[PDB]
RNA sequence: UAGCUGGAGCCCAUUACGAGUUCUAUCAGGUAAAGCCAAUGAUUAGAGGCAUUGGGGACGCAACGUCCUCGACCUAUUCUCAAACUUUAAAUAGGUAGGAUGGCGCGGCUGCUUCGGUGAGCCGUGCCAUGGAAUCGGGUGCUCCAAGUGGGCCAUUUUUG
RNA sequence: UCAACGAGAACAGAAAUCUCGUGUGGAACAAAAGGGUAAAAGCUCGUUUGAUUCUGAUUUCCAGUACGAAUACGAACCGUG
RNA sequence: GGAUGCGAUCAUACCAGCACUAAGGCAUCGGAUCCCGUCAGAACUCCGAAGUUAAGCGUGCUUGGGCGAGAGUAGUACAAGGAUGGGUGACCUCUUGGGAAGUCCUCGUGUUGCAUUCCC
RNA sequence: AUCAGAGUGGCGCAGCGGAAGCGUGGUGGGCCCAUAACCCACAGGUCCCAGGAUCGAAACCUGGCUCUGAUACCA
């Protein structure tokens, strides 16, 4: 049924990038996810110390930011032009979302204002409808009702039918 | 040479012989181990009974 | 100590029961106490402050203390050839009321009240329970009689 | 979607936590009475809050459910002159000064116990006057982040000025500074009023032609400026202080139509080639 | 090697299993309970006989492997390999310890072999096969009793095969659609479920 | 050293107070049995499905395809088990109660408790209370002084090596 | 809110980081084992020193002694909220 | 016949899939100056009423899983007492008493306290 | 019979959780008419096996397997 509350929109858009060191490597991918997010990134400390990737027990190797709001919108398509707006359609989790990867410097933004490299990025994102509040507020949790969510069906027609 | 024994044998018997004593019921119970602060104000509402 | 430590041998007396752990129902701290009550003693493993020993759980002694979370309660334990009445303090969670005589004061008040009701007649009568004595005659109605016997053997 | 075994080891939470609308570890140690008090009740100073009114109660614990003394909402204001804000700071105050004066009315003490009339930003204690003391009761917030500023420490504030005494300190009270550990008098009194409200519609009405429309259409709908809201406000303050007082749903079906319909589809099952 | 069995003939321990305790535990004798064919269905063998104990006592795994093997030989050679279907239905899962100048100071024993504890009206071997073979099958158990050591008895099933129905209740049953085959199990169908679950000639109140 | 024993008594007593016992009522238990088609663990065999690729052969001029093969894995079953496993759960044995050491009215005390005669308790007075299941019967009831003993052994039952 | 599992994202795979869903605890709680705990007793963050003073009582051991350990009040001074 | 706040019992109340709801209430929902809060006004906090019953909620359905109860299992397993009882024994019996558990079958799926409120 | 010890490069041996080497031996160049000796480089490891804890193991506890020393008396 074509309820107006049933209207498909982002929560968030999600940006990581995984290093696997520390020091200054790790800090310029912190710079680029800043100026790309406009706001204080979060780094994200390690676990298992798996020493063939060189990694420690609590030593931070990825930054990740998670953006929302009319940024996330602007910052999103502009990660899609690159895809040339199109994806492998095994990009959509079962549940409701999707995610996709690039090489930075394609976007918009200057590339060396610190003299910092082409650091790859996550770009994921996820959907949702009106509602998905009560799964998520403290006092009365519950589960969204089936009809509510946004399934991968919905999220290729979102995809495809509009936004572009 | 085997000095360590240990029974129950013969004890209930024992026990039995002069009863399995109970104590004395008594009227006024004893007070020793209630709470202080009860058996303050107890102390002194008899102190001004008329 | 000497051998036996104070839960010695409680693995099964101080769980809790199946499908019944977690939370603590309201009812148990709303109960209120008063010097003379009979409470029957069992431990709930959750609580472990105000715990009697394991000697004591599944035994009904008599209120004679009470302060702030925990009731005094009065057991008699053997020991020898005598009867030792025990003074313990147990948190409220680990008591329950008894009903060793719930039938006591509904029998001692239906008991006044026929004493004085008789008495407002002719007033001599006993109340006396009266442990169950033997049936009067009676007569049987003829009807449908099943004869029962004695079945063969089968082997399997 | 449950294996068998889940389900027959699987324990239940209390209802109300299923649910998920009370804190248990809260509630017993608020419920929860010394034993050697007997039946003296805990009164809880019960304060919620909905999206659209405000729920106030002064209620203690019974083995059968709890028991409510008093009761107050701030829908009911428009009784006594609010019309609009009916879930913000000032309101609780207003909702919480209600609830004060009930019960201090229904137990035959509000003469003794004014508390005090003008409303003021000072964290407030009524005096231990004589041969009886104030009525005490315990703010039972729920499941809210207790925070500086949060509307339920304004009803609070509106109790102690009815004339109760809740244990309380001036901490989360609008106006506390949280880097120089002191109330401001001031900005406590600001909120206690609805200025804080005030500032906002004239800075809308300003910088914002439509913002300020749409954002305060109620306020707007009844002529209520925001240079009127002192005067508004206590007007409806001494006005409580002065009066406190078929089928539908589907049946569940008898034995016989589950039966009944059973044999139907048995039948068309069977049928079905 | 091996005591004489009649060390550990009576059961006279509580139950001594292999576990986080009982390590070091030898393997036991017998390995393998379902000789013969097992992969033949419910319908085929409808004969079953049984070799049941009449004592309580242990059985040791060698005990039960020379039995399995005894059983297993004859009934091959007169009917063929593929005319029976003989099933162990004890397991050892009892260990047996041996104590081995030093006298009775500290005298646990250390594990020795692996036995089976049997009780009374206890079924130790089990064979379903046509009507037709039953005189090996009847032979075949005989000659197997003489490795045991206690008394035991030859007793012809009342039911169907290797399955808990009656031959006059399986054959009713199995006539009136009711009974959906497994392998050497059947499976009576009753009135609960999901409706949808059932084929449209097997849905039944 | 405590227990068991003697002697000395003394204090009450058929009012009552009890009891190696039952009946009535009410608590507590995890052993026997049972279970595994309930968690943990052990263990036999098939049957049906199926992969996001545990492996390959053949067909893949290809793949976001398969037929087999040992098989994982999934579903419904199936044999057999547990002192240091268990949902369930006895028989016997364990605890408490069955009035005169009960109840009520009145008016007092409190420095405890309450928003509060609100309670908690106690004090004084005045009334009631057919003796509140069966059976049996004087009491270590109270106290003192002290001896010997502190190698045990045997039988039915449960039970460890 | 854990263990783990499912579905997804450049390098990235069995396994680095991120995201959503399921999740009665299948994790964690210094150490043996057992019991106990899910808006906690686990994890993260804040503020702290009740790991304080005084002497009595009781429980386990038990001779109803001592020690060890623990529990419930009384009289203080504080922490936290 | 409904609802909210606080609850009692703590599965006949849970779980899975579905379907539907008059009024009022809840909720979703709009915003970020202020208190407050985070990587992130998502959460939390605050101010708000432009919309929506889509979700939450509530109620119902299923030869559903579970849970609860009944009948059976079965006077069976076991077990208190007795026997100059049987048997080589293991074990079994009789006498005087007590007496379970799964499968399997049938039924059921909450009850309710206080305060304020909606029906029509 | 129990118990102490020891299993690491082809061999003899060191290795104190971040974690693999010493001598000799192997392989390819050089020097020589040609071998050694000498010179320059290069490559080595189921750390006895199966666990378990551990930031993290060849090392630390547990089990299994193989070599060695020991103490086993009064009669
Ligand atoms: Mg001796
Ligand atoms: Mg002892
Ligand atoms: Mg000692
Ligand atoms: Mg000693
Ligand atoms: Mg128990
Ligand atoms: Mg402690
Ligand atoms: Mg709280
Ligand atoms: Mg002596
Ligand atoms: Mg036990
Ligand atoms: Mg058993
Ligand atoms: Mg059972
Ligand atoms: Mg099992
Ligand atoms: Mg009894
Ligand atoms: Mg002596
Ligand atoms: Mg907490
Ligand atoms: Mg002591
Ligand atoms: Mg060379
Ligand atoms: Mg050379």
């Amino acid at each position: 049924q074509l309820n107006p509350m049933r209207e498909i929109k982002v929560q968030k858009l999600v940006l990581n990038i995984s290093v696997g060191e520390s020091g200054d490597r790790l800090t310029r991918a912190a710079k680029v996810l800043e100026q790309l997010s406009g706001q204080s990134p979060v780094f994200s400390k390690a676990r298992y110390t798996v020493r063939s990737f060189g990694i420690r027990r609590n030593e931070k190797i990825a930054c990740y930011v998670t953006i929302r709001g009319e940024k996330a919108m602007q910052l999103l398509e502009s990660g899609l032009k690159v895809k040339e707006y199109e994806l492998l359609r095994r990009n959509f989790s079962d549940t409701g979302c999707f995610g996709f990867g690039i090489q930075e410097h394609i976007d918009l933004g200057m590339k060396y204002d610190p003299s910092t490299g082409i650091y790859g990025m996550d770009f994921f994102v996820v959907l949702e409808r009106a509602g998905y509040r009560v799964s998520r507020r403290r006092r009365c949790k519950a589960r969204v009702g089936i009809h509510q969510r946004v399934t991968k069906e919905d999220a290729m027609k979102w995809f495809q039918v509009k936004y572009e | 040479a085997k000095s360590k024994n240990h029974t129950a044998h013969n004890q209930s018997y024992k026990a039995h012989r002069n009863g399995i004593k109970k104590p004395k019921r008594q009227r006024q119970a004893s007070t020793k181990g209630m709470d202080p602060k009860f058996l303050r104000n107890l102390r002194y509402s008899r102190k001004h009974n008329v | 100590p000497a051998g036996h430590g104070l839960r010695s041998r409680t693995r099964d007396l101080f769980a809790r029961p199946f499908r019944k752990k977690g939370y603590i129902p309201l009812t148990t701290y709303l109960r209120t106490y008063k010097v003379g009550e009979h409470v029957d003693v069992k431990v709930n493993g959750a609580v472990h402050k105000g715990m009697p020993h394991k000697f004591y759980h599944g035994r009904t002694g008599r209120v004679w203390n009470v302060t702030k979370r925990a009731i005094g309660v009065e057991i008699n334990k053997q020991v020898g050839n005598r009867i030792i009445k025990k003074r313990i303090h147990v948190r409220v969670e680990h008591v329950q009321p008894s009903r060793c005589n719930e039938e006591f004061l509904q029998r001692k008040l239906n008991n006044d009240k026929l004493k004085a009701e008789a008495k407002v007649r002719g007033e001599v009568i006993s109340t006396k329970r009266q442990p169950a004595g033997p049936k009067p005659g009676f007569m049987v109605e003829g009807t449908t009689i099943e004869t029962v016997t004695p079945i063969p053997y089968d082997v399997v | 979607q449950k294996t068998r075994a889940y389900s027959k080891r699987f324990q239940v939470k209390f209802k109300r936590r299923r649910q998920g609308k009370t804190d248990y570890r809260a509630r017993l140690r608020l419920t929860n009475q010394d034993k050697n008090k007997y039946n003296t009740p805990k009164y809880r100073f019960v304060v919620r809050f909905t999206n659209k009114d405000v729920t106030a109660q002064i209620v203690y614990a019974t083995i059968a459910g709890d028991i409510v003394m008093a009761a107050a909402y701030s829908h009911e204001l428009p009784r006594y002159g609010l019309e609009v804000g009916l879930t913000n700071y000032a309101a609780a105050y207003c909702t919480g000064l209600l609830l004060a004066r009930r019960v201090l009315k229904c137990r035959d003490l509000d003469q003794e116990y004014e508390g005090n009339v003008e409303a003021t930003g000072e964290d407030f204690s009524v005096e231990p006057a004589d041969e009886r003391r104030p009525f005490r009761a315990l703010l039972d917030v729920g499941l809210i982040r207790t925070t500086t500023g949060n509307r339920v420490f304004g009803a609070l504030k509106g109790a102690l000025d009815g004339g109760l005494d809740i244990p309380h300190s001036d901490k989360r009270f609008a106006g506390f500074k949280k880097d120089e550990k002191q109330l401001d008098a001031e900005i406590h009194r600001k909120y206690i009023y609805g200025g804080h409200v005030a500032d906002y519609m004239k800075s809308l009405a300003d910088e914002e032609p439509e913002k300020y429309q749409s954002h305060f259409s109620e306020y707007i709908k009844k002529g209520i400026e925001a240079d009127n809201m002192e005067a508004l406000y206590k007007k409806v303050h001494a006005a409580i202080r002065a009066d406190p007082t078929k089928r539908y749903n589907p049946k569940k079906l008898t034995y016989e139509q589950r039966k009944a319909s059973l044999v139907e589809r048995l039948n068309a099952l069977n049928s079905s080639a | 090697g091996r005591r004489p069995a009649r060390c550990y003939r009576q059961i006279k321990n509580k139950p001594y299993p292999k576990s986080r305790y009982c390590r070091g535990v030898p393997d036991p004798k017998i390995r393998i309970y379902d000789v013969g064919m097992k992969k033949k269905g419910v319908d085929e063998f409808p004969s079953c006989v049984h070799l049941v104990s009449w004592e309580k006592e242990n059985v040791s795994s060698e005990a039960l492997e020379a039995a399995r093997i005894a059983c297993n030989k004859y009934m091959t050679k007169n009917a063929g390999k593929d005319a029976f279907h003989l099933r162990v239905r004890v397991h050892p899962y009892h260990v047996l310890r041996i104590n081995k100048q030093t006298g009775m100071r500290g005298a646990f024993g250390k594990p020795l072999g692996t036995c089976a504890r049997v009780d009374i009206g206890q079924v130790l071997l089990s064979v379903r096969c046509k009507e037709s073979n039953a005189v090996h099958a009847d032979e075949a158990l005989r000659r197997a009793k003489f490795k045991f050591p206690g008394r035991q008895k030859i007793i012809r099933s009342r039911k169907w095969g290797f399955t808990k129905f009656n031959r006059a209740d399986y054959i009713k049953y199995k006539s009136e659609g009711r009974i959906v085959p497994d392998g050497v199990n059947a499976k009576l169908l009753g009135v609960h479920g999901p409706i949808a679950k059932r084929a449209p000639g097997q849905a039944i109140l």
